[PDB]
DNA sequence: GCATGTGTTCTAATTAGAACGCATG
DNA sequence: GCATGTGTTCTAATTAGAACGCATG
């Protein structure tokens, strides 16, 4: 997908499965300040959900699938969350003909187990990128991400590994998820 | 419905077998008349996939492990004109105490054939011919049930054995083959009752016998578990190619790799009652090349 | 030696089979045309019995243990026109350190088919005709060797079941058939090398196989004892389909009674070799009726 | 077998394997003692016998065996001596028109165990009869016998305890014996002396 | 020259059996 | 209203495997 004339970029209509980012996507302008549900979705729970729901509740441009923060606050198991995306993400894709770009996600806050993400990025066709936000004095914020955004996958972040990792799985988003929806910034229209 | 194809269009048949098991898709397509152009079994279990190779000469494409077969796989290996499969019920079925839903253990295979099939249906603006089929056992979950016929999109049919053969084998059959709802029909070979299954000399107890699991403790009837045949006066257990003809296989048809009586019984088991396909898989013959 | 039959003159044949084993001279009077109209056979093993009812469905009279047949039973159940069989060799075959020798153990069953054979002779003045015939190792004392023909009135022919099978047989064979000492010859239909008795993806490391006893060392060959068959590039032991043509036994003939591989070894291991006894029984097609 | 007269009884023409009874028969008076062709043949190892060297021999009107005593002398199995006794015994066998009285015995001196003894019986047609041959103060003599002679077959003998007469084989570790079972034969052939 | 064998045997794996399980027509 | 089930598990019988044997062409 190239890029679109600033003239053009129409505002984003997104889908968030499990996780309402409308918080978080507003704070970084894309969604009307007031009054314009037309471009978030939201729907916790999808076992119930077909396709022609899906279809019904306008195109979207942007499918955001995320798992449980961590916390033993989970009736679902790790993998139902990517089972269940990868459900809808195929319902709400548009025809073969691009009349607009077309963009997915999913991030996970370090609740699947590894043979959870090989089957996860099997699935999304891609092994996921992580992304650190690390200021020495703090270690707070880690997740993994599989998406289709060009820009969140190139970027070299900074390589830490998964043992620190599971530092913070012995501890079993305003900076770092926010530098990652930035370069959808590019592709819609931005709210000030 | 797919409009109807005339005889001279007609093309083999190129079928994806995930789970393939001991070939049953291709013995019953092949019984059927069938001209198969390609058969790509995905098996893991290697005297299942000694079966296939063994009793149909080599032209079975055998692709291990399903988690490996990639989306170049598909289109490489294809184009498919069908896919059959059914996944472990090890996870799934009530018969198990300890089982662990369609989403943990083994259960989670199941999403491989629903991940594999997308890949393999011809994209928008190819309307060509495409079926599809999936099985497996009755005593699930609701929830699995339910979510399995989310992913497929389509709600299962349940077809019994014991209609068509000697045995009680309930099992849910989710696809688009044509008219997978009509009645099932006996036919003339096949053989209803027990005493039909057994070798000569032998004496059948009851009509019907339960549904056969991997396990012996299965052949046993009943409240008491008494065994389900006499011969020479004494009681006595189902032979392996009582088994096979029960499950309408041919005769023999497990007689591989120095199998014993659990190896035989543990591939049968797990594996589909022939007749029942020959029922879903028969009105294929209208889409595809047979000779 | 034997007065000539006209082919109207020619009656069904009865035969008397002593240790019968698994029905063997049945089945090589059968594969020959000959119409067998009794079969009378004495066998003690139950999985051996197994096979002989269940693959010739019935036509065999069996009448336990030889030593509990008494001459007035050969004169109900007679007259036989053919009297055949093969003593148990554990005390006999060179194989076995401990042989008890033709008086003890196990060889003293000799002398029951010796018995057995003068009570079913014709008596003086019988001029219709009457054949017998007598297997045992060539691995055998030479006391032992020269009892048997002492016994019997008669000097064995050897046949190697190597110039008609796949595998080393040597035995010997007393009898009165038309022609015993005729060169053996092999037919078109016989498996003459390991390779074409071995199954689909299969492949022999040798053309011809040591001599198959009954447990599984003598599958091994040669001074290393290196398994027989390659399959996918790794070593392997024949299969049971595979020992049965190396035997000229049908495909699955001993599939029975849920017998595994030992067991079904076990009675292929003290068997005939049937394309050997087929060219012993050849004669008697000019004696009896075929259809 | 009906008797016969006395002016036409012949003397016997008898084979008698694995131990020579010559010395038992002429005291009985069945053998001349004179010696023209010897009318009693004696053959202890048969293994090389064949039918026609027995033919040969001329027609005999008794067959007899006999296991060896209780002792070392066994150098063959037991069962060897009843095998051999039966094959021989049937070349011995003249026509079917019987032109004169046939008769068999074998004798066994406690020498073959009961899967042995059951074997002789079965090949011989006939469970044998034990000669108590022992006087109130001596129960020296015991063998078994098998027999087509009638009066072997036919007369009470005083019957025994088994059990304890196995003891009696291995606490051992002639008239009366067998020769009082000789007897009954005089009446079909001549007597001498 | 030396590999061969209609088996007995003892032991190391290996399988056969039964208990176990409970929601559901 | 009890009987039923594309199976896991642990035990008791199982069997598989290789050593043993040596007169003989
Ligand atoms: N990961 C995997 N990839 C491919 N096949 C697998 C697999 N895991 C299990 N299997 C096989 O899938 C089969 C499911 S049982 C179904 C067998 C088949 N329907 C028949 O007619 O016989 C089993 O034989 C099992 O060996
Ligand atoms: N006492 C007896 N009475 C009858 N058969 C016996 C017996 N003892 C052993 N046997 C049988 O005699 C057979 C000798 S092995 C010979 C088998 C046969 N010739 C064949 O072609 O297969 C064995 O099967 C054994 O079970
Ligand atoms: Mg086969
Ligand atoms: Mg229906
Ligand atoms: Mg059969």
């Amino acid at each position: 997908f190239e890029t679109v004339p600033v003239w053009r970029r129409q505002p984003v209509r997104v889908l968030s499965l499990f996780e309402d980012i409308k918080k978080e996507l507003t704070s970084l302008g894309f969604l009307e300040s007031g009054s314009d549900p037309g471009q978030l979705k939201h729907v916790v729970d999808v076992t119930d959900t077909v396709r022609k729901d899906v279809e019904e509740w306008g195109p979207f441009d942007l499918v955001y699938g995320a798992t449980p923060p961590l916390g033993h606050t989970c009736d679902r198991p790790p993998s139902w969350y990517l089972f269940q995306f990868h459900r809808l993400l195929q319902y709400a894709r548009p025809k073969p003909g691009s009349p607009r770009p077309f963009f997915w996600m999913f991030v996970d806050n370090l609740v699947l187990n590894k043979e959870d993400l090989d089957v996860a990025s099997r699935f999304l066709e891609m092994e996921p990128v992580t992304i650190p936000d690390v200021h020495g004095g703090s270690l707070q914020n880690a997740v993994r991400v599989w998406s289709n955004i060009p820009a969140i996958r190139s970027r070299h972040w900074a390589l830490v590994s998964e043992e620190e990792l599971s530092l913070l799985a012995q501890n079993k988003p305003t900076k770092l998820v926010k530098n990652c929806f930035l370069p959808l910034r590019e592709y819609f229209k931005y709210f000030s | 419905l797919y409009p109807a194809i005339p005889a001279a269009r007609r093309r083999p048949i190129r079928v994806l077998s995930l789970f393939d098991g001991i070939a049953t898709g291709y013995l019953v397509l092949k019984e059927l008349g069938i001209k198969v152009g390609k058969y790509v079994a995905s098996e893991v279990c290697e005297e299942s996939i000694a079966v296939g190779t063994v009793k149909h000469e080599g032209n079975i494409k055998y692709v291990n492990d399903v988690r490996n077969i990639t989306k170049k796989n598909i289109e490489e290996w294809g184009p498919f004109d069908l896919v059959i499969g059914g996944s472990p019920c090890n996870d799934l079925s009530n018969v198990n105490p300890a089982r662990k839903g369609l989403y943990e253990g083994t259960g989670r295979l199941f999403f491989e054939f629903y991940h594999l099939l997308n890949y393999s249906r011809p994209k928008e603006g190819d309307d060509r011919p495409f079926f599809w089929m999936f099985e497996n056992v009755v005593a699930m979950k609701v929830g699995d049930k339910r979510d399995i016929s989310r992913f497929l999109e389509c709600n299962p049919v349940m077809i019994d054995a014991i209609k068509v053969s000697a045995a009680h084998r309930a099992r849910y059959f989710w696809g688009n083959l044509p008219g997978m709802n009509r009645p099932v029909i006996a036919s003339k070979n096949d053989k209803l009752e027990l005493q039909d299954c057994l070798e000569y000399n032998r004496i059948a107890k009851l009509k019907k016998v339960r549904t056969i699991t991997t396990k012996s403790n299965s052949i046993k009837q009943g409240k008491n578990q008494l065994f389900p045949v006499v011969m020479n006066g004494k009681e006595d257990v189902l032979w392996c190619t009582e088994l096979e003809r029960i499950f309408g296989f041919p005769v023999h048809y497990t007689d591989v790799s120095n199998m014993g009586r659990g190896a035989r019984q543990k591939l049968l088991g797990r594996s589909w009652s022939v007749p029942v396909i020959r029922h879903l898989f028969a009105p294929l013959k209208d889409y595809f090349a047979c000779e």
